[PDB]
């Protein structure tokens, strides 16, 4: 670019329209441990 | 319907070998007396196990015996640095609370283990392999998706890593192959026809003399006069060998502020 | 940018880092601490950080900015509005350039292709 | 000279405690137990003592959890 | 001595060795831990006899 | 396989794992526990696990394997020899197929190429 070289592989513009359906995933702060007394 | 006996019982023919490791006169005398009356002694304990009765280990006086744990330099200090050396003493001193804690596994070795994948995840793999060898890979997409869905994510990470390890182990075994199957300069053009009809015994001490002067009686009749005459001859040959000497190389570890190369250590300080 | 009134709380929690902050919905209880009369529609209270902005305008219209705006109900509204738009700007950038940090992203813990399993 | 009659007196009381601990504790505390506190105070002593021992046992069991 | 450890094996065939020392018929009805109960339980029985020592001095029995 | 009498103690320590064991040199002090007379050369005591084996042979020649070999100095020699060859076989295999587990390996913490720095 402006007196600078940034080596990157060939960009694929088709990756923009990649169908990625969102999946359910819930985090439970406060859950089960490995062992109990 | 007699109880089964282990192979050790036929070696000793008794269940009560009073084996005590403590080698003092009092202990071995009492053990010999107890070994003789063990048939009618109510205070008798087995040291040879069986199917019907368990047994005790080796006795150490009144306590029990266990070998000294293999020397281990790992330890953890409490009050002051003890500089523990496992080779400085014969028997390992007991760990005091305020002095030291030794490494875990007094009697332990290094092994390789593997987790067992879940049963439902195993069944999906068996279903894919079976469907593969019968219908081919191209008609097993559904069975492949069942593996990605049912197997937990940690199992899939283990399956992914096994392929990468065995790829590494494959390259390592093949590099050993290339070094092994490489023909050295002293074996150029030599085949199995040039091998001598010798076996392992033909290279032992009886047939091939070791490189030591007193391995046999070869030099036992050598007098001092013949020694002086030999020193003259070995110095005559050095008038042709000493003419050349390798050149001193530059020191790659000159800078002490640089990570030094692990160079071959000198034979002598 | 969040293009809705509501967002999943878990989608703004970190998966590989300790969760020390959340991105909570607007605190509607602070709206009842305003002593004066004002008109507020329920259609504007759920969008992020905007309720605190409207509360600040209502407080700066009733009072000014000098010795009358300095009351606990009005200063918390301005502080919440400033803090809300700062946290959302940071979470928005982190959602855009670090989507793999959050729970629910397929890249937080990537599932391998079947060709990597060696079967 | 010292009082040689008091020699080894701490050992002798220890062995008498091992021989009959309840008989030793009974007579050593007899005059003190002449003044008996209320049922409430006695219950608080036992309640807080056994409660401290119960928590001590749970702390021991948690140490086996950390070792595992 | 290394050949003495294999003495009970030289008189047997491989099938006899497996049936003798490997394929012991399963019988899980034995009180195998009686060896330990007798040994460690003897301390309590020995105390019952030892607590009756006719040593007159109390501190001698201590 | 170690092709020398000596090895760097740090070359068999783990870099990314807790170090709970060492690979010590042969315990020469155990040789002086044998009460009987024997001939041992110093040129054999440094190579790994071999001194314990020669001690076991000396003990199995003086004594047998029954009621005379069972003494503390002779059983520790047999136990050390069995344990030494078991650890060295495990460390040797781990050195062959897992070289990046140990301190001193360039793959334990790989230094990047200059092309990866983007300068
Ligand atoms: C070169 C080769 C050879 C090398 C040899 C090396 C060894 C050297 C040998 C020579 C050494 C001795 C020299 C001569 C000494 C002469 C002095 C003298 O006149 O006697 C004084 C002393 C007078 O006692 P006393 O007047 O009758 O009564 C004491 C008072 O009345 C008070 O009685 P009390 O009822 O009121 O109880 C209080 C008492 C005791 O009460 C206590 O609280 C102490 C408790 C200690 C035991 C418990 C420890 C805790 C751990 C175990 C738990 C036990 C629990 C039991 C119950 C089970 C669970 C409920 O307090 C004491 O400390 C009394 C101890 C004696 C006083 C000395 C000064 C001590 C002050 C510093 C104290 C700290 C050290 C204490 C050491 C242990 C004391 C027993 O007598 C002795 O102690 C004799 C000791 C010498 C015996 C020599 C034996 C032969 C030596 C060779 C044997 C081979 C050794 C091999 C070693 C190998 C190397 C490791
Ligand atoms: C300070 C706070 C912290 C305190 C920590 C806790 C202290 C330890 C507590 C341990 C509890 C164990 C319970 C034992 C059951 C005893 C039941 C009973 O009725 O006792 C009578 C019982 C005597 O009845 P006996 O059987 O008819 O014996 C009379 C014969 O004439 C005896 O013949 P003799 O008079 O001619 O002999 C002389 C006499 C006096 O001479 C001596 O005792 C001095 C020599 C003592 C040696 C050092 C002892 C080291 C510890 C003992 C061994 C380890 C534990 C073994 C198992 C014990 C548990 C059963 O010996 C005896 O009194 C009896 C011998 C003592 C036992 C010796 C053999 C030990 C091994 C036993 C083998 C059999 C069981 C197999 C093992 C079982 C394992 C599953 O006393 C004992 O046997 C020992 C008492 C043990 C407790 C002593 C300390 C209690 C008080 C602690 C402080 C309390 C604070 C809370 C109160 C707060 C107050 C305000
Ligand atoms: C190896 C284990 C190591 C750890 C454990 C170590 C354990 C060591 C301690 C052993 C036991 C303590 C020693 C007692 C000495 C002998 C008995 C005695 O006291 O002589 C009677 C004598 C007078 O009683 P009396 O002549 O029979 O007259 C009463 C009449 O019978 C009629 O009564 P009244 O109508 O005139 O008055 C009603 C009643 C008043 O009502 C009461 O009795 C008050 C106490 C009710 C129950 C309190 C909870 C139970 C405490 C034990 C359970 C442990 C709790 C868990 C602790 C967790 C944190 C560590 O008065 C009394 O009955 C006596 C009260 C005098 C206070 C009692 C002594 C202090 C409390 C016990 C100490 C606790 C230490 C154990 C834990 C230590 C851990 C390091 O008391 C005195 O000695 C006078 C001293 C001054 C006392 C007043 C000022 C106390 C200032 C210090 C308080 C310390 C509190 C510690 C709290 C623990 C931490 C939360
Ligand atoms: C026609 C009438 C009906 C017939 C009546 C017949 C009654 C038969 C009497 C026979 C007496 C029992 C004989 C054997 C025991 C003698 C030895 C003994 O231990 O006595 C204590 C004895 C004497 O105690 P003291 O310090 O001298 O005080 C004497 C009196 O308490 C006085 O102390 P004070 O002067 O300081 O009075 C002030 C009082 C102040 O109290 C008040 O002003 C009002 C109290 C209101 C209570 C509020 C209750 C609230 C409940 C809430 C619960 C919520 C949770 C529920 C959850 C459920 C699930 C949803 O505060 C207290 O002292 C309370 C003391 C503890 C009371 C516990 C029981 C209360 C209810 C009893 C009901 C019995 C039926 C009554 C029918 C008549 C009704 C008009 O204490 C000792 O020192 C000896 C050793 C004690 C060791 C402690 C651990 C022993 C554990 C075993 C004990 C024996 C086995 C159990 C037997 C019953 C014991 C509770
Ligand atoms: C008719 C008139 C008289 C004519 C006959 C006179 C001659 C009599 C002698 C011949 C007849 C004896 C009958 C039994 C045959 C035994 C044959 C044999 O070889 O035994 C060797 C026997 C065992 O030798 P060991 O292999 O070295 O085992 C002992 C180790 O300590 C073991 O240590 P450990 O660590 O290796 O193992 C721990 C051990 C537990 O061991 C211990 O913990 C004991 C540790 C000793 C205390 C520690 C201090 C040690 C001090 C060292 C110095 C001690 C010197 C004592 C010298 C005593 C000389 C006998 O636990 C066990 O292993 C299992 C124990 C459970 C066994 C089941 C009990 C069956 C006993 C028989 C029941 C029926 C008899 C009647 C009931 C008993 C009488 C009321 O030697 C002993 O005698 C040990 C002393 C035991 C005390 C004997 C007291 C009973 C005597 C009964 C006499 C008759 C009753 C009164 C009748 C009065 C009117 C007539
Ligand atoms: C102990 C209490 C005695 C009185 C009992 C009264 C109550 C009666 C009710 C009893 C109900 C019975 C329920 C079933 C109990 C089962 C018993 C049991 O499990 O152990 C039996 C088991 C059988 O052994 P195995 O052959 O290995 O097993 C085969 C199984 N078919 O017995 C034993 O192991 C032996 C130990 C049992 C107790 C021994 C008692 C020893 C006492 C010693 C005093 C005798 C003097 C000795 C002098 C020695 C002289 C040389």
């Amino acid at each position: 670019y402006e007196d600078f070289v940034f080596t990157t592989p060939y960009f694929q513009p088709e990756s923009t329209f990649k169908s990625v359906p969102k999946l359910f995933s819930d985090i439970l702060l406060g859950g089960v441990e490995w062992v109990y007394t | 319907k007699a109880p089964g006996q282990i192979y050790a019982y036929d070696i000793h023919n008794t269940h009560y070998p009073y084996v005590n490791i403590k080698q003092d006169s009092q202990t071995q005398l009492l053990a010999s007396f107890r070994r003789s009356i063990a048939s009618i002694n109510p205070f008798s304990y087995r040291q040879v196990p069986s199917q019907d009765r368990a047994a005790f280990g080796l006795r150490w006086g009144n306590a029990w015996y266990a070998p000294n744990p293999y020397p281990n330099g790992i330890h953890f200090d409490r009050v002051f640095p003890t500089h523990y050396d496992p080779l400085a003493e014969t028997n390992r001193t007991k760990a005091n609370l305020q002095l030291i804690k030794y490494a875990p596994g007094n009697y332990s070795t290094l092994v390789v283990t593997s987790e067992k994948l879940p049963r439902p995840c195993i069944r999906t793999i068996q279903n894919y392999r079976r469907c593969q060898m019968v219908n081919g890979t191209e008609k097993c997409n559904s069975e492949a998706q069942d593996i990605l869905a049912i197997c937990p994510n940690w199992a899939l990470d283990h399956m992914k890593e096994k392929v990468r390890f065995y790829t590494k182990a494959l390259a390592i075994n093949n590099q050993t192959y290339i070094r092994a199957m490489q023909v050295e300069e002293y074996n150029q053009g030599r085949t199995v026809a040039d091998v001598a009809p010798k076996t392992w015994i033909h290279g032992t001490r009886q047939h091939l003399r070791p490189d030591t002067m007193w391995a046999d009686d070869r030099y036992t009749n050598i007098t001092q006069t013949e020694i002086n005459e030999a020193i003259k001859r070995v110095e005559a040959r050095k008038a042709r060998e000493h003419e050349k000497k390798p050149v001193e190389q530059a020191n790659v570890n000159a800078n002490t502020g640089e990570q030094p190369v692990r160079v071959e250590k000198s034979l002598y300080p | 940018t969040i293009f809705a009134e509501t967002w999943e709380a878990s989608e703004y929690q970190y998966r590989n880092k300790a969760n020390l902050k959340t991105l909570p919905v607007n605190h509607l209880g602070k709206l009842a601490e305003l002593k004066f009369d004002f008109v507020e529609y329920k259609a504007h209270q759920l969008i992020a950080c905007h309720l605190y902005e409207r509360m600040t305008i209502h407080c700066m219209n009733q009072y000014g900015l000098f010795k009358d705006f300095y009351r606990p109900e009005c200063l918390d509204a301005q502080y919440y509005f400033k803090t809300c738009v700062e946290l959302n700007a940071a979470y928005g950038i982190q959602k855009k350039f670090f989507p793999e940090h959050f729970v629910g992203s397929p890249y937080a813990r990537p599932v391998p292709q079947f060709q990597q399993l060696g079967l | 000279f010292p009082d040689r009659g008091n020699k080894r007196r701490w050992f002798k009381n220890l062995f008498r405690l091992i021989k009959n601990p309840m008989g030793y504790i009974f007579w050593k505390t007899y005059k003190a137990r002449l003044a008996k506190p209320s049922l409430i105070v006695t219950s608080m002593f036992i309640g807080f003592t056994l409660g401290f021992i119960k928590l001590k046992a749970q702390s021991i069991a948690y140490s086996k959890k950390q070792y595992a | 001595d290394f050949a003495e450890l294999l003495r009970p094996l030289r008189s047997l065939s491989f099938n006899q060795v497996v049936d003798r020392y490997v394929l012991i018929p399963p019988n899980h009805t034995f009180y195998r831990n009686w060896t330990y109960e007798k040994f460690l339980g003897g301390f309590g029985l020995s105390y019952l006899i030892l607590r009756e020592l006719p040593l007159r001095n109390f501190y001698a029995r201590v």
